C-alpha cells in the first residue's frame, strides 16, 4: 500500500527460511550459508493485518486451494501493488496473531490455516489445518531489522 | 542424460573423527525412486558394506567416521521407471581449533530475544534416533567448559536447551555433545552452536502531534493546508479523510500530498507529514471535521480538525 519493511523470522525451533528450487524451506544455516537466509518485506494492510513477500516485495507468499488441496506458493508479484479491496488480493495476506514473545499466522483467504514448518528440517515451509495437533511448528520470532 | 540434475547450494561443513550422515536433499514431490549414492563422479557409487566408513545406508550417506579428506562432491540419484534426477551435493569436514572443542566453520548462528526463556536446538540430531525412536543423550557445554542443567537455569529436554531469563551472559558458543552405537562401536556427535542475545525492541505505533482535535476559523470561499505531522516509521501509513471517506484524485476542491523527512539520530522516530489543500472552502466542510489517521501493524492513531466560521 504505502511502505514495506524488513522483517526477520525464525521458528521456536531455530529453522530459518531459505530458497531451494525456488521453493521456501525451513533448515540450519552455517557460517558460510548465513547469506541464505530469507528475510520477509511486510506492508501493513490494517493492525495485525498484513502483505508477507520476500527478494524485496517482488515475489509474495499467498494461499491456493487446488479442489481441496490447500496449499502455500510463492507468486511474482510486486508487494506494493497489492490491494485489501481487491478480492483476489486477499491470498496474500495473514493475520498477525501475537503469543507473549512469539507470532502465529492465519491464512486471510484460508481461514483456519497457519503458516507451518515441520519437525524435521530442511522441510517446505507449508500451511497446516490442524495448529492444535502441534506435530508442525506454527510459532515464530517475527522482528523486524 | 535421462535425469533432471540439481546441484545444492547449502554446503553442510560437519566435525572429523565423529560419526556423520547426510540424506539427499529433495522436496516431497520428488521421493517416488530409491535413492544412490555415488562419489566425485557420477559413476562410481558408494560402498553399500556397512563395514566400510563412507558407505550408503537407509538412503543416507554414512561418514563412520568422518575424515578430513572426505570434503568434496557426493550424488543422489532418485530413479524411477519413468524419472531420475541427480542432486550434486557439497561435503566439507573440519578440525577442532588449535585447543578449541570446536571450528567456527561449523557454527550454527542461533538467537533469541532476552528478558523470557527460550531455547536452543542442537541440529541435525534426528538421524541418530535408536530403534525406540529416542535421541541419545546430549551433555551441553558453553565454550568448552561443562554445563549445569539444573532445571533452575538451564533444562535439557531432548534436543533443545531451555535457558530460564536470557540476558546477555548468556552469550557464548555452546556445544551439544552426543554418543551414537553404530554397529557394536560407539562414535561421538557434536554441533558447535553461537548464542545471539536480542535486546527486545520496542512495538512503536504512529503519532500524530499535529493536528489535536481542535477547532480552526476560516472563511467561506477561502484556501487553507490542513497538515498532519506523523511521528513514527516512515514505513507508516498516514492519510487524510472526511465524514468517513478517503480523499479521491477526482476531486476538483480536495488534493492531498504526502512526504517524509528520515531522522537522523532515529529512524523510528521520523516524521511523515500528509497535507490536504482545501482549493477553496465549501459549505459541506463545515458540516464534518477532518480526520487524519496514522498505521501500522501495531495500532491506529487519530487526531482531528474541526472548521468553524469566524465570529
Ligand atoms: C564463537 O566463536 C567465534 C570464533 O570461533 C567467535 O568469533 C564468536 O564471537 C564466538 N561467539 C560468541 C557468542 O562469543
Ligand atoms: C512537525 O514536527 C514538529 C511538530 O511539533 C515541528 O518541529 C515541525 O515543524 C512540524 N512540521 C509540520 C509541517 O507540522
Ligand atoms: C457523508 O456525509 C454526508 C453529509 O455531509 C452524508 O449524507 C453521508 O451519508 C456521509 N457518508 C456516509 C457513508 O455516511
Ligand atoms: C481525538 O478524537 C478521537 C476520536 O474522534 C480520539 O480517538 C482521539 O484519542 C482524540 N485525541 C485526543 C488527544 O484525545
Amino acid at each position: 500500500s504505502s511502505k514495506m519493511q524488513a522483517f526477520r523470522i525464525w521458528d521456536v525451533n531455530q529453522k530459518t527460511f531459505y530458497l531451494r528450487n525456488n521453493q521456501l524451506v525451513a533448515g540450519y544455516l552455517q557460517g558460510p550459508n548465513v547469506n541464505l537466509e530469507e528475510k520477509i518485506d511486510v506492508v501493513p494492510i490494517e493492525p495485525h493485518a498484513l502483505f508477507l513477500g520476500i527478494h524485496g516485495g517482488k515475489m509474495c507468499l499467498s494461499c491456493v486451494k487446488s479442489g481441496d488441496e490447500t496449499r502455500l506458493q510463492l507468486e511474482a508479484v510486486n508487494i506494493t501493488d497489492l490491494s485489501e479491496n481487491r478480492k483476489q488480493d486477499k491470498r496474500f495476506a495473514f493475520i498477525r496473531s501475537d503469543s507473549g514473545p512469539t507470532t502465529s499466522f492465519e491464512s486471510a483467504a484460508c481461514p483456519g490455516w497457519f503458516l507451518c514448518t515441520a519437525m524435521e528440517a530442511d522441510q517446505p515451509v507449508s500451511l497446516t489445518n490442524m495448529p492444535d495437533e502441534g506435530v508442525m511448528v506454527t510459532k515464530f520470532y517475527f522482528q523486524e531489522d | 542424460d535421462k535425469c533432471k540434475e540439481r546441484e545444492e547450494k547449502i554446503i553442510l561443513v560437519s566435525s572429523a573423527n565423529e560419526i556423520d550422515v547426510r540424506p539427499c536433499p529433495l522436496n516431497p514431490n520428488e521421493h517416488k525412486g530409491t535413492i544412490t549414492w555415488y562419489k566425485d563422479d557420477s559413476k562410481t557409487p558408494v560402498s553399500t558394506e556397512q563395514a566400510s566408513r563412507i558407505h550408503q545406508h537407509k538412503e543416507k550417506l554414512w561418514f563412520v567416521p568422518a575424515k578430513v579428506e572426505d570434503s568434496g562432491h557426493y550424488y543422489c540419484v532418485v530413479r524411477n521407471s519413468s524419472y531420475c534426477l541427480r542432486i550434486k551435493i557439497s561435503a566439507k569436514f573440519v578440525e577442532n581449533e588449535p585447543n578449541l572443542c570446536y571450528n567456527a566453520q561449523a557454527i550454527f548462528k542461533q538467537k533469541l530475544p532476552v528478558a523470557g526463556d527460550g531455547g536452543l536446538v542442537c541440529p541435525y540430531m534426528e538421524f541418530f534416533k535408536n530403534e525406540n525412536n529416542e535421541l541419545p543423550k546430549l551433555q551441553w557445554y558453553k565454550d568448552c567448559k561443562p554445563l549445569l542443567l539444573d532445571n533452575i537455569h538451564f533444562s535439557g529436554v531432548k534436543d533443545r536447551l531451555i535457558v530460564m531469563n536470557v540476558a546477555e551472559k548468556h552469550r557464548g558458543n555452546y556445544t551439544c555433545h552426543a554418543s551414537y552405537t553404530y554397529l557394536g562401536k560407539q562414535y561421538p556427535i557434536t554441533r558447535v552452536i553461537e548464542f545471539i542475545t536480542l535486546e527486545e525492541n520496542k512495538p512503536t505505533r504512529p503519532v500524530i502531534v499535529s493536528p489535536a482535535n481542535e477547532t480552526m476559523e476560516v472563511d467561506l470561499g477561502s484556501q487553507i493546508q490542513l497538515i498532519c505531522n506523523v511521528t513514527g516509521q516512515l514505513s507508516d501509513i498516514a492519510y487524510w479523510k472526511w465524514n468517513g471517506s478517503v480523499i479521491d484524485e477526482d476531486d476538483p476542491v480536495l488534493g492531498e500530498d504526502y512526504y517524509s523527512v528520515e531522522n537522523p539520530a532515529n529512524k523510528r522516530r521520523s516524521t511523515l507529514i500528509t497535507v490536504l489543500n482545501i482549493s477553496e472552502i465549501e459549505s459541506r466542510f463545515y458540516k464534518h471535521p477532518f480526520t487524519c489517521f496514522a498505521k501500522n501493524t501495531h495500532g491506529i492513531d487519530a487526531a482531528y480538525i474541526q472548521l468553524i466560521y469566524p465570529v
